[PDB]
């Protein structure tokens, strides 16, 4: 691994930071609410009559298991466009409530049902919020919403004082003041009836034929969820590294009993950097605390590959007891586990050192390990030893108050000193 | 660690990260160079002694009292009272929050291993003088050494031999106020505390900057992967990878400048140790205010403290000259 | 500027020891200094005194230090052993005999007295 | 000033700027440190009396 990291077939004496070890998870668990009754997705899509645009109705869906793959057979639509979520995994998420709206418009204005759009129908009739998170479905209904004589049951507002706020409905029928004349009368010039009727007939081509529209609105926030997809819960395991799925929010780590005082309207717990730290179990009202797996840097102490072929391994910042826990079959991110805990395990304040033996000697520092510990390839027939660095040789000085030492000879010494002055000049 | 900071042990994020090139092989080398340089910095200031000298058990140096600076054998760690006062004044939840791959390595030289060097220097300088800077230690009585130091600044040596008791009392009283001045003023060790304060807020900002969205659906890769299909997941997480790389690069860019700022001061401290401590300096205002006589070193967390002993003229009278 | 074009008094700036000379050489992208220094050698220890009291007056060295080989007192330079007879020109007198701690008795040669009393007789 | 340099007193640009993190709290501190250092530089050369 050291050779692969250095991109060379030879290595020199030193200590190299190769990689990071991590403990792999054992199994996976799923925790979803225990809900059985199906959702009423037939009334929304299969109805004999649809409300007009100016009086669009809203239906609440909650406390049921929602399968979104069945509504494909309920209406002959083609697009099924969604904004805040991919339609592929709508079955893998848990929502807190669903809202279904339905109406009938002209084919021209179907493009106006979108966030940030304005027009005749997105200003005075139905305006989506700028941060919409849901789906819009529209399909042609010319064969059952347009008569040869003409259809007049569909109304829409064209005149009003000001643009209406998102998800707000206005059903007032009063004469608009469109002139200096006081519009007190029932009707007249400069006084317009704000509601106009469609003319759906088979004669009109595409773009003028009636279209039937259903809008599904979700909200993906942290709150007690009622409507959920069709997934089966498993048992609850504790104190072991597993893959948990609490109401659709996946993760990885160990779960422990927690002593955090939550509140009935609080379900999740966060911290700085905005990551989940505590969860409330959906099936049973219990609080669990998530802790990540065990990880640690690993370093390889080696003499020059020319000199020998033995290495020692330093696990940085871990106590020597968890290394056997870390060293398990099919449970460690590094593939190699040949070292494991095979003797010569020594606890340094820098970390746990494996493959090197400790001696009661003191030499100069060859390969610095840290915290006053060094290592070197030496004899006790040749192995790798780990010792404590020596600052020098002990030497007591002599002091007396009536004695002085004077030299009687001299020496001339010539030394050398090297200093860089400049580098290369480059151009790009 | 890039792979665990940028990507929270995900696999798709890892594949994109390898697709982005070698921006993190370069990051892993600058920090290693900085760490090796930091280990080398302390080896020049202190490791200037061939051996480890020891002061004699009998301590009578002509009336001068050095008990405030020699090691205390009673305490578990052989540190002088000045050194203990210095250590008890610089202080080194969020630390355990660095589950994001940010760690701190221990220095190679232990605090005891630096106290030993300082004690060796002090024993050599108060037993032998400046002679041990050139070759082996050459013994000389402390009053005669002080007479030579007086003679080196233009004052005759009989002044010391005639005012020895007064000079000893003045030195003892002057050295007895360092503890009071340090323990009274709260901003005494401010240059050393700023070093440890500036290296914690950087890590705190690096951790806190993981919650930003950088113009995406959310700041969590798991939610993005669970709500959006791979064709758009690789577009959403691609806006987080670049932002996190840009956040990571500024950290090492500023550390590369702080390291040079620290290295300049380390070089200055090494020069001061060579010149003020291992000899007598004629440079003006280099080793204190006045005429330099002596200097004594002490160790503090992430730094050194010099005690400069200088000669200051006193009561003046004016005459007529020719 | 400092080591090569002159003699440096700064400690450990131009080598280990007492600086004498320096010579420059050029290397690819850098410079090399050869520092020539003076290092003391074989040491021997004597008994020392701060002052000498001859006529009830204290005598201090002019340039050097008082030293003793066991029975006789000499004055020598600090950095080399070169004993000499204590005369009235190696020393200067300042003060009386009872202010200095560690004073010793001895005699100081007077070069003038025999030369100008034998002839003047 | 970031908020006025990057965004010409617009409101949407400001919203994206707050969304983009705290890269301008760090910019406002380095320049302040440089300015204080500049003020300290001239106080050592001259104020020696
Ligand atoms: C490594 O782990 C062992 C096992 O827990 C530690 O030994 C115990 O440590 C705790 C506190 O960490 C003490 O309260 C116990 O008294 C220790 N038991 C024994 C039998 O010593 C050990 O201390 C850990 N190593 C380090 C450096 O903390
Ligand atoms: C030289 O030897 C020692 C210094 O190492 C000193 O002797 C001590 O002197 C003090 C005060 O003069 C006395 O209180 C001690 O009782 C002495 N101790 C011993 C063991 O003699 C002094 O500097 C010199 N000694 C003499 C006798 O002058
Ligand atoms: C000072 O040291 C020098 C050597 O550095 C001594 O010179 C040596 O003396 C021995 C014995 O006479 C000879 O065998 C060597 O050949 C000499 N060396 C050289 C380079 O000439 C010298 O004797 C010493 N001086 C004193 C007074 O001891
Ligand atoms: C050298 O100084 C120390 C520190 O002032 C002296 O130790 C003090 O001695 C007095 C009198 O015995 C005690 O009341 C203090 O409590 C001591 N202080 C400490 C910190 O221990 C010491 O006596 C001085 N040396 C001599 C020879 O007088
Ligand atoms: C200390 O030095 C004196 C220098 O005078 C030595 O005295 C001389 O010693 C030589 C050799 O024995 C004699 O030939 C001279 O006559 C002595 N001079 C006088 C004036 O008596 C003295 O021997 C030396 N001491 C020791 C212990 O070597
Ligand atoms: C030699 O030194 C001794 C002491 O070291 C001196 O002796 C003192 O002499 C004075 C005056 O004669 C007396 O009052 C003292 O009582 C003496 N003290 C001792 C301890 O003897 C002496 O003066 C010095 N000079 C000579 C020539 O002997
Ligand atoms: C719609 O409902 C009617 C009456 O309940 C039923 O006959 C028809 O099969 C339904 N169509 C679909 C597609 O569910
Ligand atoms: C009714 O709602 C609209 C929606 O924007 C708002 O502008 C208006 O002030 C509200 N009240 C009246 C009386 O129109
Ligand atoms: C079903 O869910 C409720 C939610 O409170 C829980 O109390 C109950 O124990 C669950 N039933 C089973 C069989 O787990
Ligand atoms: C290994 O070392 C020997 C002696 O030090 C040397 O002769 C040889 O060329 C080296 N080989 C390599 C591949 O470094
Ligand atoms: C080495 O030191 C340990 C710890 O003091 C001691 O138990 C052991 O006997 C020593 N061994 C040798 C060979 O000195
Ligand atoms: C000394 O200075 C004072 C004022 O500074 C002056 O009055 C006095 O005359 C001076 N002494 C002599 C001898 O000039
Ligand atoms: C010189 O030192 C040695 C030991 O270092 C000692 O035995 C000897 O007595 C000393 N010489 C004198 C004259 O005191």
């Amino acid at each position: 691994e050291t050779k692969c990291t250095l991109k060379s077939f030879t290595v020199e004496k030193g200590i190299y930071q190769t990689s990071n070890f991590r403990v792999q998870p054992t199994e996976s668990i799923v925790r979803f609410p225990n809900i059985t009754n199906l959702c009423p997705f037939d009334e929304v899509f299969n109805a004999t009559r649809f409300a007009s645009v100016y009086a669009w109705n809203r239906k609440r869906i909650s406390n049921c298991v929602a399968d979104y793959s069945v509504l494909y057979n309920f209406a002959p639509f083609f697009a099924f466009k969604c904004y805040g979520v991919s339609p592929t995994k709508l079955n893998d998420l848990c929502f807190t409530n669903v809202y279904a709206d339905s109406f009938v418009i002209r084919g021209n204005e179907v493009s106006q049902i979108a966030p940030g759009q304005t027009g005749n129908i997105a200003d005075y009739n139905y305006k989506l919020p700028d941060d919409f998170t849901g789906c819009v479905i529209a399909w042609n209904s010319n064969k059952l919403d347009s008569k040869v004589g003409g259809n007049y049951n569909y109304l829409y507002r064209l005149f009003r004082k000001s643009n209406l706020k998102p998800f707000e409905r206005d059903i007032s029928t009063e004469i608009y003041q469109a002139g200096n004349k006081p519009c007190n009368g029932v009707a007249g010039f400069n006084c317009y009836f704000p509601l106009r009727s469609y003319g759906f007939r088979p004669t009109y081509g595409v773009g003028h034929q009636p279209y039937r529209v259903v809008v599904l609105s979700f909200e993906l926030l942290h709150a007690p969820a009622t409507v959920c997809g069709p997934k089966k819960s498993t048992n609850l395991v504790k104190n072991k590294c597993v893959n948990f799925n609490f109401n659709g929010l996946t993760g990885t780590g160990v779960l422990t009993e927690s002593n955090k005082k939550f509140l009935p309207f609080q379900q999740f717990g966060r911290d700085i950097a905005d990551t989940t730290d505590a969860v409330r179990d959906p099936q049973t009202l219990e609080i669990l605390d998530i802790t990540p797996c065990s990880f640690g840097g690993v370093s390889v102490i080696t003499p020059g590959t020319n000199t020998s072929n033995q290495v020692a391994v330093l696990y940085q910042g871990v106590n020597c007891t968890e290394v056997p826990v870390a060293i398990h079959a099919d449970q460690l991110t590094p593939t190699w586990r040949v070292y494991s805990t095979g003797s010569n395990v020594f606890q340094t304040r820098a970390g746990c050192l494996i493959g090197a033996e400790y001696v009661n000697n003191s030499y100069e520092c060859d390969i610095p390990i840290g915290a006053g510990i060094c290592a070197s390839y030496q004899t006790q027939s040749q192995s790798i030893i780990a010792y404590t660095m020596s600052l020098g040789a002990e030497n007591s000085v002599a002091y007396s108050n009536n004695s002085i030492a004077i030299p009687t000879n001299f020496t001339i010494s010539v030394t050398t000193e090297i200093l860089p002055v400049s580098m290369t000049k480059t151009s790009v | 660690d890039c792979t665990m900071y940028i990507c929270g042990d995900s696999t798709e994020c890892s594949n994109l990260l390898l697709q982005y090139g070698s921006f993190c092989t370069q990051l892993k080398r600058a920090l290693t160079g900085i760490a090796v340089e930091q280990d080398k910095n302390t080896q020049e200031v202190f490791a200037q002694v061939k051996q480890i000298y020891k002061t004699p058990p009998i301590k009578y140096f002509g009336g001068f009292n050095f008990s405030q600076i020699l090691p205390d054998p009673s305490k578990p760690s052989k540190r002088s009272p000045i050194e203990d006062l210095l250590f008890n004044k610089v202080t080194l939840l969020i630390c355990a929050q660095k589950f994001n791959g940010l760690t701190v390595l221990p220095p190679l030289l232990t605090d005891e291993m630096i106290a030993q060097y300082t004690s060796a220097l002090l024993a050599g300088t108060i037993t032998s003088g400046w002679t041990f800077g050139a070759g082996p230690a050459l013994q000389i009585p402390f009053p005669m050494q002080m007479a030579y130091r007086f003679n080196g600044i233009g004052v005759t040596q009989n002044v010391l031999y005639e005012n020895q008791k007064l000079i000893a009392n003045q030195f003892n009283s002057a050295i007895g106020k360092i503890q009071d001045s340090l323990s009274s003023t709260p901003s005494a060790l401010g240059k050393l505390q700023d070093v440890v304060n500036h290296n914690a807020q950087a890590l705190n900002t690096l951790v806190k900057q993981l919650s930003s969205k950088f113009g995406a659906i959310s700041s969590v890769l798991n939610d993005i992967l669970s709500r959006l299909d791979p064709p758009e997941a690789e577009v959403q997480i691609d806006r987080l990878i670049t932002g996190r790389l840009q956040s990571l690069q500024t950290y090492v860019t500023q550390q590369l400048i702080r390291a040079a700022e620290i290295r300049a001061s380390a070089n200055l401290a090494a020069t001061k140790m060579s010149e003020c401590v291992l000899g007598q300096s004629k440079r003006v205002d280099f080793c204190g205010k006045g005429y330099h006589l002596m200097s004594f070193p002490q160790s503090a967390p992430h730094g050194v403290v010099f005690l400069h002993v200088t000669y200051v003229p006193a009561q003046e009278k004016n005459f007529t000259t020719a | 500027s400092e080591c090569v074009l002159g003699q440096s008094k700064r400690v450990d700036f131009c080598g280990k020891g007492y600086h004498l000379m320096s010579f420059p050489q050029s290397a690819p992208h850098g410079v090399v200094f050869l520092h020539v220094t003076y290092v003391p050698a074989q040491e021997k220890n004597f008994t020392t005194a701060p002052a000498i009291c001859h006529d009830g007056k204290a005598h201090f060295p002019r340039e050097g230090v008082f030293v003793s080989n066991g029975t006789h007192w000499f004055v020598t330079q600090r950095n080399f052993y070169e004993p000499q007879i204590i005369t009235t020109d190696n020393t200067f007198v300042s003060g009386n005999c009872d202010v200095v701690i560690g004073i010793v008795n001895n005699t100081v040669y007077d070069p003038l007295q025999p030369e100008l009393d034998s002839f003047k007789e």
